[PDB]
């Protein structure tokens, strides 16, 4: 063969691809055309024939317009005459309603805030490029299906799709890989004419296949010992310490849309939570109904030994906790099977410096003292830096590289997630002290309360004395008994609003506005403020699109130096209505809560139903582009008042709209995000999104509320997850993973072994 | 009946923005072969006529029946008919700058309700084909609002919002497919969307079901703001600024004999990269084809300019559009078929006679029998204009040739227009034999076919 020779033939084999098409545009033409529809939903009777020219002839007050008429003839289109004038009366019809106050976007509510990925500034109220590539990609798109019946047809030793694609990102014959350089160079001579804009070299067209594809799509999630870090890798990767999902709202969003979740390996992986857990256990039931081992006591695939393996270390050195029951009941084997199993098998060994205990901080009686206001920036948010958890082996100093002591300019308290312990590090936060059978955890309080002056809501495992551990309970929301004492200072996690309602704003200046619908007093938490969580530049890139670049843009600072605000424009609640004031009866406050940062509203005066809210919008709302270049009822009002998702005018007295929070949108897309992953097997997928799926509806802040939550999932899916090995096999590192962070107490565990046996032998029906 | 429209009648309605007919649509529920009626949308008024054929060339076979004026505050540019469901009688919703939908009883010269809701302008209005109770705006707030005029819907006749991300600035196009379960939407940010509506149901709706992700999108089809799109049958024609062209195209692995995927069928934005995505797609093929492009010259820089397919059984499909200098355009879209047929039976009589092959017009008292008694013989048709020269066969490609899916049809019929006109909307009558074109001046052009003068 010779490049011309075979540019020649494909010059010849390129004839059928306009022919085709012709073919293709006049068959759908004609199918079209022959299953045209019949007009529906005719009247039995012309509903006009009862009408003249309402032309007027040589009225009274009434209205008239004219029209001129011409008429025409021939092929030219030329008027028959100048054309005759008429007169016709006007009926004039006004509107019966209003509209509503202008709005731009689908306002939808959402329970808390989500996270963002960054966009492509595409619309603004190079594209010579851009045009390009498009005109590029429609002529790949239309000759990759004839690239491989060409070689077929061409039939050129060493011309082969796969061969191609070696001699692009250039084994391969001899006379092979001359003919495949022939055939690329000839291709490019015939498609990829670098006069024309409709061109395509052959590389664009091997790029697309579903083998080359995936080597691009940077959509990558991530002795005895190494099997189980290795086999736990899906869930210590994606598994989130805040809310237990694997796609949920914490984490990172790089630049490039990579995510980097907040889960175990932000804080060493496996191992350092593990051993640290071995150790605390060294420093220290029921039989299962399924021929357990207390009792008594088919070959093993190597993924039923591996089952057991994680299971076994991530149980550790339990002294009521065993894996044969648990192991036995995901398997579907006697716990005397694994018994003797585990036993055939005999399944690493285990290894406190005194610290100055600083001044301004007291973790054991829970006070700051002194300089405490200078000595740390743990209170202020602004300033604050989001640092990985401390995970390191030394006490917390600048030494070990403790970020918590030594990454800020002052030091922050180890949280929660810090491998550290209180009787280590003396920067371990230890919650409040407040107890009391009235109101405790107050602003103006004996001893005031450290959660308040950290700025941070009460912790339900640490705060034990105010009863945050009940009050931060969604469930008991509005046990209004219950939040009449004990700890006043989880109104984000009791996550209850006081009562509001949409409506024309009483400023002749603004559109919409928010008002009370109840009574409101000073103090009382009014609302938090949701949206869409946003880095720096992706505001500037929605000020742009927004044509902001008058302010039209308003981004909620929530973490200044971090950077991050908070966009309300699409995505959040009906506090995105609320009116600037400078004198205003309310106030945000950015809040720590569990590791997360939120805005809560809290009522500055005393706002009876009825009432609009107000709050000075202060440096809340910063121009980000600009910075860069240098019985609950409907109100009696004045407004009219809207539902916030149909917009119809509310009756003043009738049942303030209550509508369940709408989120299977937000479920697909967090269900698709994970199956996007190259990384994951159809078997991580089909339990990780049926986990996802349950535990991002729970909303989870806190440990406190897993173990309940857990078993409410084991229940309502355990016969799902006996239908199917490798169900049980995906929950149980589920499992794995959250016993080796010591969230799932052992108590659970019993009771899934037995909720699961119950499940399969209903199914040996 | 292979005839296309010549000008019979024109006129000039007095200025009512001191001004231009933005649309017109012709009443689709009357009883066959009654006369036809439209209904032209300025700024501030509904005009209202009846077209009746004349045997008198200087006849004018224009009635005005009706002229309503918007006493509120709007400036209107969309209309579509509905029918009172108790009592039959039409309805013309007008929609306009304010954001909001004016339901008129025209027979009676009354307002029968307002739709409330959008927060910003409308730009366009279309009655689902399945349903006549079945209403979609289309606005610059950037949704798309279902209304249903439905008894069990008087109390909240919101439906539907058409919501989420894909659409970020304002709507100015929205088309039902037949089927009354897909729309069309699209606008200034150059997306269009594909929507699938669910079932809804036969009570009152506390609140409209609200739609985040339509089930295909993209922004790729056209480089600038998309102002009109449309179904034809399963195939989609959209046009945009700048371009001069109305698109055919067809979404890949989309058929209205599939069943209707539901919400949570759709795509979601999983990569921010990807300027289309699709629920239908099947080496990567395209998610959609472009198929062809017919020219519309002289659109310069003007937008908001709308075509109609004409489209009923039994009858050739009619493309018209009209630009922004004085010149309407028409395609009969069976000629593609019948020019193909014609180049085959000529290209397989060269080869198997040697060029001794005879072309004979159609149409006359002749037959493929008449033609072969008289001597390979080849039928072209009647409208065929010109061995033929290399500009015939040029002229004819131009305006036939479907094969390249970026070349340009050139129309079937360009008819120029008296004065300057710049041309927004297009309604065919339901037997076809009229077509109204309205535009700048309050001007209307009255084309006919198949009269009787
Ligand atoms: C240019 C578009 C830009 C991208 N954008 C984004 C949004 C969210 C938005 C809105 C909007 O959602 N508001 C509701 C509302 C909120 C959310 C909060 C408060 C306190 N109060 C409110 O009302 C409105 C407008 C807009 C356009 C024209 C207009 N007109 C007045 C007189 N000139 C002609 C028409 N007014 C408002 C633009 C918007
Ligand atoms: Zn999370
Ligand atoms: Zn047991
Ligand atoms: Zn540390
Ligand atoms: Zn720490
Ligand atoms: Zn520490
Ligand atoms: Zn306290
Ligand atoms: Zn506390
Ligand atoms: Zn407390």
């Amino acid at each position: 063969w010779t490049v011309d020779k075979i540019a020649s033939a494909l010059s010849v084999l390129a004839e059928e691809v306009p022919q085709n098409h012709s073919r293709l545009v006049n068959f759908l033409l004609e199918e079209t055309e022959k299953r045209a529809p019949q007009p529906r939903h005719l009247s039995k009777t012309d509903p006009f024939a009862h009408m003249k020219s309402k032309a007027i002839d040589a009225p009274e007050g009434v209205p008239t317009m004219d029209v001129k008429f011409k008429q025409h003839s021939g092929e030219y289109g030329k008027s028959r005459n100048s054309g005759r004038r008429f007169q016709y009366p006007v009926v004039c019809i006004k509107p019966d309603r209003e509209p509503v106050p202008p709005y731009r976007f689908h306002h939808a509510e959402i329970r808390k805030n989500i996270l963002a990925l960054n966009s492509q500034l595409n619309f603004v109220p190079p594209r010579s490029q851009k045009i390009a590539k498009r005109a590029q990609a429609e002529y790949a798109a239309t000759l990759a299906p004839y690239l491989e019946p060409w070689l077929r047809k061409l039939n050129i030793e060493g011309c082969t799709k796969s061969n191609l694609i070696r001699f692009m990102a250039s084994d391969m014959s001899p006379q092979a890989v001359r003919n495949a350089s022939m055939f690329t160079e000839a291709w490019d001579r015939v498609f990829n004419d670098q006069s024309k804009l409709r061109r395509v070299a052959l590389r664009d067209i091997l790029m697309l296949d579903k083998n080359v594809e995936p080597i691009f799509d940077n959509k990558r999630a991530k002795a005895l010992m190494q099997k189980v870090i290795d086999a736990l890798g899906s869930y210590t990767t994606l598994g989130c310490l805040i809310c237990f999902s694997h796609d949920c709202e914490h984490g990172e969003i790089e630049r490039d849309n990579q995510k980097r979740c907040f889960s175990l390996e932000e804080i060493g992986g496996l191992m350092p939570s593990l051993r640290r857990k071995w150790a605390a256990q060294i420093e220290q039931h029921p039989p299962c109904r399924n021929e357990c081992y207390r009792i008594h006591g088919p070959p093993w695939s190597e993924n039923e030994v591996g089952t057991l393996e994680w299971m076994f270390a991530t149980i550790g050195y339990s002294q009521t906790l065993r894996p044969e029951c648990f192991v036995g009941a995901i398997l579907g084997r006697p716990c005397w099977d694994v018994h003797r199993k585990l036993q055939e098998l005999d399944l690493p060994p285990v290894e406190i410096p005194k610290q100055k205990s600083l001044p301004w901080y007291d973790r054991r009686k829970k006070q700051l003292m002194s300089d405490w206001a200078d000595a740390t920036i743990t209170h202020e948010h602004a300033v604050r830096e989001l640092f990985a958890p401390c995970h390191h082996d030394g006490p917390c100093t600048a030494a070990n590289g403790c970020p918590c002591a030594s990454a800020g300019t002052h030091p922050v308290l180890c949280e929660r997630f810090c491998l550290c312990t209180a009787e280590e590090c003396p920067l371990k936060f230890t919650g409040c002290a407040c107890h009391s059978s009235g109101k405790t955890c107050l602003q103006r309080q004996g001893r005031p309360c450290i959660c308040v002056q950290l700025n941070r809501e009460c912790d339900p495992t640490l705060c034990k004395g105010c009863g945050a551990r009940e009050r931060a309970d969604p469930e008991n929301a509005y046990d209004e008994v219950l939040h009449s004492t004990g700890c006043q200072n989880v109104a984000l996690q009791r996550g209850a609003a006081k009562a509001v309602v949409l409506g024309k704003s009483q400023l002749e200046a603004c559109g919409y506005g928010l008002f009370a619908a109840e009574d409101i007093e000073e103090g009382e938490f009014v609302i938090e403020y949701t949206g869409e969580l946003i880095s720096h530049d992706e505001g500037v890139r929605r000020e742009h699109r927004r044509g902001d670049v008058n302010k039209v843009s308003y981004l909620f600072t929530l973490l200044e130096q971090e950077g991050i605000w908070v966009d309300a424009a699409i995505y959040g609640n009906l506090s995105r209505y609320i009116n600037h004031a400078t004198d205003g009866n309310i106030m945000p406050k950015i809040m720590y809560v569990n590791h997360e940062w939120r805005i809560k509203f809290t009522a500055i005066k005393d706002i009876k139903a009825g009432e609009e809210l107000f709050f000075n919008y202060g440096d809340n709302f910063p121009n980000l582009t600009k910075k860069l270049v240098e019985p609950l009822l409907v109100p009696k009002t004045t407004q009219p008042l809207f539902d916030p998702l149909s917009k119809v005018q509310l009756l003043p007295g009738q049942p303030l709209p209550q509508h369940p929070i709408d989120d299977s949108w937000l479920l697909l897309k967090h269900r698709d995000n994970l199956q996007d992953f190259i990384d994951l097997r159809p078997e991580e997928k089909e339990f990780l999104q049926e986990w996802d799926a349950f535990i991002l509806r729970r909303h989870i802040s806190s440990e406190q509320y897993l173990p309940r939550y857990f078993l409410r999932f084991v229940r309502e899916k355990a016969d799902w997850l006996v239908s199917k090995r490798s169900r049980g096999e995906e929950f149980s590192k589920l499992v794995a993973t959250l016993l080796a962070r010591r969230v799932l107490p052992e108590r659970v565990v019993i009771e899934a072994t037995q909720v699961l046996n119950d499940a399969r032998g209903r199914l040996r029906e | 009946e292979w005839e296309l429209p010549r000008l019979r009648t024109s006129f000039i309605f007095q200025d009512d923005y001191k001004a231009e007919f933005f649309d017109v649509k012709f009443y689709p529920y009357s009883p066959p072969g009654a006369p036809p009626v439209f209904a032209a949308t300025s700024k501030k008024h509904a005009v209202i006529c009846r077209l009746t054929q004349t045997t008198d060339k200087d006849a004018n076979p224009c009635e005005i029946i009706q002229l309503i004026r918007d006493d509120g505050n709007e400036a209107n540019c969309a209309s579509c008919w509905s029918k009172d469901p108790i009592t039959d009688q039409p309805l013309l919703c007008i929609a306009g700058n304010e954001g909001n939908v004016k339901v008129y009883n025209v027979t009676e010269g009354k307002l029968y309700r307002t739709l409330v809701g959008h927060g910003g302008g409308i730009n366009d209005l279309a009655t689902s084909p399945a349903n006549p109770y079945i209403i979609a705006s289309a606005s610059d707030d950037t949704t798309i609002r279902i209304w249903s005029l439905a008894p069990e819907h008087e109390k909240q006749p919101c439906v539907c919002i058409l919501g989420g991300e894909g659409h970020s600035y304002d709507l100015l196009s929205v088309a039902f497919h037949d089927n009354g379960r897909y729309v069309l939407s699209a606008g200034h940010d150059q997306v269009i969307n594909l929507w699938a509506l669910p079932e809804f149901p036969n009570e009152h709706m506390e609140i409209p079901i609200v739609i985040y992700y339509p089930h295909f999108s993209s922004s790729e089809i056209h480089n600038n703001l998309v102002d009109c799109v449309a179904f034809y049958g399963d195939l989609i024609l959209s046009r945009a600024c700048h371009e001069d062209t109305i698109v055919l195209w067809r979404i890949e692995g989309f058929s209205s004999d599939d069943p209707i995927p539901g919400p949570l069928d759709a795509p979601t934005p999983t990569d921010m990269t990807k300027q289309t995505r699709s629920y239908f797609t099947p080496s990567r093929p395209a998610m959609f084809t472009r198929l062809a492009q017919f020219h519309t010259p002289d659109c310069g820089v003007q937008f908001f300019m709308r075509f109609r397919m004409y489209h009923v059984p039994g009858k050739h499909p009619i493309l018209a559009f009209a630009n922004a200098k004085s010149k309407t355009f028409f395609w009969d879209l069976a000629r593609f078929g019948e020019y193909a047929r014609f180049m085959a039976d000529l290209k397989e009589a060269q080869q198997s006679y040697n060029g001794r092959v005879v072309v004979v017009d159609q149409g006359q008292g002749i037959s493929l029998a008449q033609a072969q008694q008289v001597h390979g013989v080849v039928m072209k048709p009647a409208w065929l204009v010109p061995g033929f020269s290399r500009e015939t066969l040029q002229a004819w490609a131009d305006m036939y040739d479907l094969s390249n899916p970026v070349g340009l049809i050139k129309a079937h019929r360009s008819l120029a227009i008296d004065g300057a006109f710049v041309g927004r909307q297009v309604g065919w009558s339901p037997e076809g034999e009229w077509c109204v074109v309205v535009g700048n001046g309050n001007r209307a052009l009255i084309y006919q076919r198949w009269g009787k003068e």
